[PDB]
């Protein structure tokens, strides 16, 4: 399956946050909003 | 594949401005990458 | 008939891809391996190629088309009038 | 209301005339349709005939009674198959129907009690004349004597009320209030047995288990509700005395609720599950009622009505298995999804209503009752949560194990689903969805 | 292996396997189509014991302690807690400590 | 017969009754073992099962009714439920003991929780100034 | 330039979200005042949520015009976003400079 | 796809020809494990274990003892998969 | 058909132990190149002590069993299309008499089947009469 | 289950059109990734420079 | 009509509004008879204070007046709630703009509604309500403002 293999790639990269895919648009913006807002040690370290 | 783009351009009338240290914004990429290193390394094992 | 089965004359434990090497690294123990002939059709050339080759095949399936279509789009935004 | 009464009396002859099972059935539904049309009441007593009235509280109860009393004939046809004295069956049902109407419309307490306890007989006929288990005998002993042993003693309270009051119309008692501390227990407890209460649940599982589809439907569908209807009318003047001694009743009901739900989990009989389940729900009804708050009472009226409907339908389900696979056990009954998948839909729905899944007049109840109890005492929440939790818990088990697992090996060929039973299940559930559109008549009576 | 305990059970217990087959495959009572099931002693035993064990119940210390801590102490303690808390809350209410502003559940 | 016909007898108190009861339940003379009949007992009803689980029973054995892994006439355990695969039961001995499972969970939870609250006392941040708001009488000073 | 030193000197590090406390000292920065462009009446009709109803709102309503103008393709509305976030970015520069200003004004008197 | 009785036979034959510790020539298809194959106490279950992995199911623990021949193995696979026909 | 006895010989208590061990290797080692190594390394551990006294065999089980139990993969390679599978026993089918109760119009879709169904039924009756002479 | 079930062999070599489907599926991903990369490569970087507290002279 | 889709959404709004409003003007106006329906005006009644110790008809009349009055005042709380509801929906920034100026009417309404009707429970008639006021008046005169304990 090169189609299913390729499609499973797209899901991985969207979920893996490879740039300019779904994760990158979403996971990114969250993580620096964590940086911007004052937060707790574990909450910070744990997200990363 | 287009993913968040359509939303990202149509959900945030007031995009959150985030000017962070370089050692934080980029850190989101490498603390991310070391996981994949481990995920594809710890799996790859020599027989003995 | 659903499918076909060979005779197993072809299935040689002498399969080259370091099955002999594990045979050696066993040989220091020197016990035996009677079923190893099964792994012949398993790790057979041109079935799946190298793992690195397979990763090349997977992690890069359409990069060439991507870059080519990318360069075409670059030319479009360069000459169509978008300019910079 | 004499219109209804005379209609039923002129229906009585059909029992004698041969082959009138279905003609009687259509008539009972038709008069139910007529009684539906007659609807304009307010809180005040209305339609005051010679001694018969009707009201929000009585109007819906009567409609359910006429409703369920017609659905008997759909439920039971093995009587016709066997020719097991269909005439006595039809006569017994109609006699019961008249008594219910007169019980719910008796504007006097004594007239109410009179028909209330007159109903002891026709129900006993219904179990005994068409029972199956040999336990039918001792069960009838439990039913009758648990009732009479307390139902008789309120007769003193009624007469004592007369002497101190001068009449027994409901509005007249409301004007007064009594606190002699025996009047309270004598009336309260006497109703509590028929409610029933968890500590006197004992008879009820037996009565349901060894009774036909019809009798069990009656027992769980009215008798328990009829006890509650009396409570709603009578506690008007028991307030002060109730306030002093109320924590005991609410405690045992709530405590008994989680217990009886755990009895349901461990139980292994379809009628036993439903019987204990019906006790659980009537536990919460007794709780909200004894709260006496507006939310409690107006919700109690609703939950009695909805609970009666769901309990009936579940009994029809139990009858279906009992009439195919000839054994009440959980073990024998299983995997019916493979044999009556379109029926298992109805199994799910009736189960759904009993666990308070909307749109369901049952559910509408618990919102009201739970609000009342929580306001009354925050402490209740620690057991209210578990009570509902285990309520749904056994219902899940009942639905799944009965319909899901791999079939039973030794099972002899039995006919498949049929229009009578299908229409019977729709008829019990679909009104249970209808009413929510116009709950105001079934929701406001105070 | 007990010297044939497994075997001794084996002989008889494998006989009724065939009778179960004869019953299940019975073309005649399956043809009658009246429903019902091949009789099973364990089921019949189980129902009867399930419905009746009071005649066995001996009211001794075990059963008493079992029942006492099963519901009784639960019922008593919970009821006592409910009455106690309500007595306090109502006491405040009839004292008039909390006016018609703070109090909750104004609408039941 | 009916349930009253099948009602179990009282606990057998001499060896002959033990022989009879074991036959009543089709059990072998040692297989039969009545409950303790101490005050909450069924009496002559045999005490079977009660093992780790029903699914521990043979997976592939020829079963009359596979549903419960049950052959034909055989005394059903008084607690068939509460040990059925649909209810509390497993197929294999647990790896550890009860304290282990609860301890491994809850001990970690308590510690991590308490260590969090300690660290909430020191909530880090980005050293930025307080968010300015226009309002009457507010006169924040521009760096000019 | 971190936050851990707070736990060692919970005095020295100012803390989070902290208002200025030495602004009277005009010998240093902060001698001029704020400036208001977008009137609160227009802001009111702008429906700008209060969390953002701050000095960088004139461009905010400007963007809303851009997006309500050519909504089907907001990607065209880029420069309005570019400017708005820049105007915010300058505010953030002031946020930092305020933090270190009150840090500076703190330090010069710490030991004194 | 369905399964063909002849192909089941050749397939058990293929693995048997494949298995080294058996008499290499794979003597008569009905070779009893302890007779001419010489399959020891433990070699017998190694046979069953490969058959498992090849045919996609466990053989029951005692029922392996019923399997006393490659003919049995075909006969056990056939009973499973409706191969008689 | 025959239902086997439950008696077990120490050979079987030891060989099925080897079977479970091979399984436990799978659940802890997957790569077939890695496997056959360790599986044959396991064999030596079942071979060095091939023939010992019964008493030592009992202690050998006293160790062997613990090794499996204490070294069992928390997710054993449960087998796909067998008992305990991840999708096994997905659906069931009822006894044929359900087909016997089709409505005559429902019967009227596969007459050839139902005709042969009727014939086989009577021939089964003859067979069951034989089964023990009725 | 499936019309192609080989035995001890790789997949039965499928049509180029299906091969074309897969390659394009990955290619579209890549095309857009580099598309965004060149169009806004700065985004991965912080969009704004980070000035320094010490570098800020005391006016 | 600056925006494109909004300049299109209008088009479907013209599509949807078209036939319905045509239907209203086409097969209603030429087919409607004129008729009038008014609104009750129940006369006042001698309340429980007026009626005698045992005047059952009069007491019954008083309670019905009490119930209807309850149902209205019961309501006036709801309407004030609905009114406050609208304001909080008015504008996203607009909560404190008119919450307290508008809500407090609802606040007073609740407390007044409680005092008159609250704390009686179902079955409550004019008698128990009326005498409760009497009890409260006595308490106010003796022990002072409710919410102070006693002296
Ligand atoms: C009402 C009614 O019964 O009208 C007939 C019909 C239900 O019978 P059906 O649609 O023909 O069932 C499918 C076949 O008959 C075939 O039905 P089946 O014999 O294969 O059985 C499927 C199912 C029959 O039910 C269904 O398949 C789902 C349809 C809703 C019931 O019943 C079962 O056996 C499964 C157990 C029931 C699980 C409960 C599913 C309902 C959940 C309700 C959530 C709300 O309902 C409708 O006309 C429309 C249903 C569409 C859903 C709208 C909600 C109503
Ligand atoms: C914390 C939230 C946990 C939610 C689960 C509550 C426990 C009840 C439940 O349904 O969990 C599943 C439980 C076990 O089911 P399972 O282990 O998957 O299979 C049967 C094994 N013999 O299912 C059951 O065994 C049914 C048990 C009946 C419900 C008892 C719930 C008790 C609640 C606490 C006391």
């Amino acid at each position: 399956m090169p189609l299913t293999s390729a499609c499973f790639n797209v899901s991985n990269l969207a979920l893996c946050g490879m740039p300019f895919l779904a994760g990158f648009y979403s996971k990114d913006m969250i993580l620096e909003i964590v940086s911007i807002s004052n937060v707790n040690m574990f909450s910070f370290f744990l997200y990363y | 594949i287009i993913g968040g783009s359509m939303l990202n351009w149509l959900i945030f009338p007031f995009p959150y401005m985030i000017c962070l240290p370089i050692y934080m914004k980029l850190l989101t990429l490498f603390v991310c990458i070391v996981g994949g290193l481990f995920g594809y390394l710890i799996s790859l094992s020599n027989l003995f | 008939e659903p499918y076909t089965v060979p005779h197993a004359s072809t299935y040689k434990v002498e399969s080259v891809p370091q099955l002999v090497e594990v045979k050696e690294a066993l040989g220091r123990q020197g016990l035996k391996d009677p079923w190893l002939r099964n792994e012949v059709w398993r790790y057979e050339p041109k079935a799946f190629g190298t793992h690195r080759s397979r990763l090349n095949t997977f992690l890069f399936r359409g990069l060439g088309v991507g870059f080519c279509a990318f360069l075409a789009t670059v030319a479009v935004e360069y000459a169509l009038g978008i300019g910079k | 209301m004499l219109k209804i009464i005379f209609f039923l009396l002129f229906l009585i002859p059909f029992c004698f005339i041969n082959n009138m099972y279905w003609m009687v059935q259509i008539m009972m539904f038709f008069i139910s349709f007529i009684f539906l049309l007659m609807n304009n009441f307010m809180n005040y007593w209305s339609e005051i005939s010679y001694f018969l009235g009707c009201d929000m509280l009585s109007y819906g109860l009567i409609l359910l009674s006429l409703w369920i009393c017609s659905l008997m004939l759909l439920a039971s046809e093995m009587i016709n198959k066997h020719n097991n004295y269909k005439n006595l069956f039809l006569l017994n049902i109609i006699i019961l129907l008249l008594l219910l109407i007169l019980t719910f419309s008796s504007m006097s307490l004594f007239m109410f009690y009179l028909f209330f306890e007159s109903s002891l007989i026709p129900t006993l006929f219904l179990i005994l004349g068409w029972g199956y288990q040999p336990e039918r005998l001792q069960a009838g002993l439990y039913l009758l004597f648990y009732t009479l042993l307390v139902s008789l003693p309120m007769l003193i309270g009624i007469f004592y009320l007369m002497n101190k009051i001068g009449s027994m119309n409901f509005y007249l008692m409301n004007n007064f209030m009594f606190n002699y501390d025996l009047l309270y227990f004598c009336l309260l407890c006497a109703f509590l047995v028929k409610m029933p209460m968890f500590l006197v649940h004992l008879w009820l599982p037996k009565a349901h288990v060894e009774a036909p589809v019809s009798g069990s439907m009656i027992l769980a569908g009215i008798m328990l509700k009829l006890g509650g209807y009396g409570m709603l009318r009578v506690i008007s003047f028991l307030q002060l005395m109730n306030l002093k001694y109320s924590f005991v009743w609410i405690s045992i009901s709530l405590v008994g609720g989680v217990l009886v739900s755990l009895v349901c989990l461990r139980q292994t009989d379809l009628k036993a599950l439903i019987a204990y389940s019906s006790v659980a729900h009537m536990g919460i009804v007794l709780s909200g009622l004894l709260t006496m708050t507006y939310w409690g009472l107006c919700g109690s009226y609703t939950l009695m009505i909805a609970h009666g409907l769901c309990s009936s339908g579940l009994f029809c389900l139990a009858n279906v298995s009992y009439e195919r696979l000839g054994s009440r056990s959980m073990l024998i009954n299983k995997g019916l999804l493979n044999f009556m998948p379109s029926m298992t839909l109805w199994w799910f729905l009736l189960s759904s209503a009993n666990m308070a899944a909307p749109p369901t007049l049952n559910l509408l109840g618990e919102i009201y009752l739970l609000n009342s109890i929580v306001s009354w005492s925050w402490i209740s929440m620690i057991l209210l949560s578990f009570l509902s939790f285990f309520s749904a818990a056994y219902t899940l088990y009942l639905y799944s194990f009965s319909q899901h697992g791999k079939l039973f090996s030794g099972v002899y060929s039995f006919s498949s689903g049929k229009i009578r039973e299908y229409l019977l299940m729709l008829l019990h559930w679909l009104p249970l969805n209808l009413l929510i559109l116009k709950s105001e008549s079934f929701m406001l009576w105070l | 292996e007990e010297q044939e305990f497994i075997k001794r059970k084996h002989e008889a217990t494998l006989k009724l396997r065939q009778e179960f087959l004869k019953q299940s495959s019975n073309p005649y009572r399956h043809a009658t189509g009246e429903g019902g099931t091949v009789f099973d002693a364990g089921l019949a035993r189980f129902q009867a014991m399930r419905v009746s064990n009071y005649e066995h119940f001996k009211p001794t210390g075990k059963s008493f302690r079992t029942g006492l801590f099963a519901v009784v102490l639960p019922i008593a303690l919970y009821a006592w807690a409910l009455k106690a808390e309500r007595d306090g809350r109502e006491e405040k209410y009839r004292t008039g400590q909390v006016a018609y502003k703070d109090r909750q559940f104004k609408f039941i | 017969g009916w349930n009253k016909d099948y009602k179990p007898g009282p606990y057998p108190q001499t060896e002959k009754e033990r022989l009879a009861a074991a036959k009543k339940y089709y059990l072998l003379p040692e297989e039969y073992k009545p409950y303790a009949d101490d005050g909450l007992g069924y009496g002559d009803y045999p005490k079977l099962g009660y093992g780790l689980g029903v699914e521990a029973k043979d997976s592939y054995y020829p079963w009359d009714y596979p549903e419960h892994k049950r052959n034909q006439h055989e005394p059903i355990s008084a607690d068939h439920d509460l040990y059925s695969e649909d209810r509390w039961s497993q197929a294999e001995p647990p790896r550890y003991s009860n304290a282990y499972y609860f301890a491994c969970f809850l001990g970690v939870m308590s510690g991590c929780l308490a260590l969090y609250y300690w660290l909430d006392d020191k909530k880090m941040y980005r050293p930025v100034a307080a968010k300015q708001y226009p309002s009457p009488g507010v006169k924040h000073y521009t760096f000019e | 330039g971190n936050a851990l030193t707070h736990y060692m000197k919970p005095d020295v590090m100012p803390g989070p979200d902290v208002v200025p406390t030495f602004d009277p000292l005009l010998g240093f920065k902060s001698r001029k005042e704020r400036v208001m462009i977008a009137t609160q009446e227009e802001m009111e009709s702008a429906k700008l949520p209060l969390e953002f109803r701050d000095y960088c709102a004139h461009l905010a309503i400007a963007y809303q015009a851009c997006r309500s103008d050519t909504f089907p393709f907001v990607y065209k509305c880029a420069h309005q976003k570019h400017e708005y976030l820049t105007c915010e970015y300058e505010d953030y520069v002031l946020r930092m400079k305020e933090f270190e200003r009150e840090r500076r004004l703190l330090e010069r008197q710490k030991r004194l | 796809p369905p399964l063909s009785l002849k192909l089941i036979n050749e397939r058990v034959l293929l693995v048997l020809k494949l298995y080294d510790k058996i008499d290499p020539s794979k003597l008569n298809v009905e070779s009893h494990f302890i007779n001419d194959l010489g399959l020891d106490s433990l070699d017998h279950v190694e046979v069953i274990m490969a058959m498992e992995d090849e045919f996609g199911f466990e053989i029951p623990d005692s029922d392996a003892e019923k399997l006393l021949k490659p003919a049995d193995i075909i006969k056990y696979v056939a009973d499973k998969e409706d191969v008689y026909e | 058909a025959q239902v086997p006895l439950a008696i077990v010989s120490h050979k079987r208590q030891v060989c099925s132990l080897y079977k479970r061990a091979l399984r436990n290797l799978e659940s802890w080692y997957d790569r077939r190149n890695v496997y056959r190594y360790r599986a044959v390394q396991l064999r030596a551990r079942f071979d060095e002590n091939r023939s010992k006294d019964l008493g030592e065999g009992i202690r050998l089980l006293a160790c062997g069993q613990r090794e499996l139990f204490e070294t069992r993969h928390f997710q054993p390679r449960n087998f796909a299309n067998s008992a305990g599978g991840c999708a096994f026993e997905r659906e069931v089918i009822p006894p044929d008499w359900v087909l016997d109760y089709w409505h005559p119009l429902e019967k009227a879709q596969y007459p050839e089947y139902f005709a042969k169904r009727e014939q086989r039924k009577k021939e089964f009756v003859t067979w069951w009469e034989k089964q023990y002479g009725k | 289950k499936s019309h192609v079930v080989s035995y001890r062999n790789g997949p039965p070599p499928h049509s180029k059109a299906t091969k074309i489907g897969a390659l394009t599926v990955g290619g579209a991903m890549w095309w857009w990734v580099i598309w965004h990369l060149w169009h806004e490569p700065d985004h991965i970087t912080g969009e704004f420079d980070y000035p320094n507290s010490r570098k800020w002279s005391n006016t | 009509p600056r925006s494109p889709m909004a300049s299109f959404a209008e088009s479907v709004l013209n599509v949807i509004d078209g036939p319905i409003t045509w239907f209203r003007e086409s097969i209603v106006e030429p087919n409607q008879q004129k008729q009038n329906w008014y609104h009750q005006r129940f006369r006042r009644v001698p309340t429980i204070d007026q009626c005698y110790t045992d005047d059952a008809v009069c007491r019954f009349e008083a309670d019905q007046q009490f119930r209807r009055d309850r149902m209205v005042d019961n309501e006036i709380v709801n309407i004030l709630r609905q009114r406050f509801e609208d304001c909080t929906l008015y504008e996203a920034p607009d909560h404190m703009v008119k919450c307290r100026p508008l809500m407090d009417q609802y606040e007073k309404a609740t407390e007044n509604w409680f005092i008159k009707y609250g704390d009686l429970g179902g079955y409550a008639n004019a008698k128990t309500a009326y005498m409760k006021q009497k009890h409260r008046l006595i308490w106010e005169r003796r022990h002072g403002p409710v919410g102070s304990g006693m002296k």
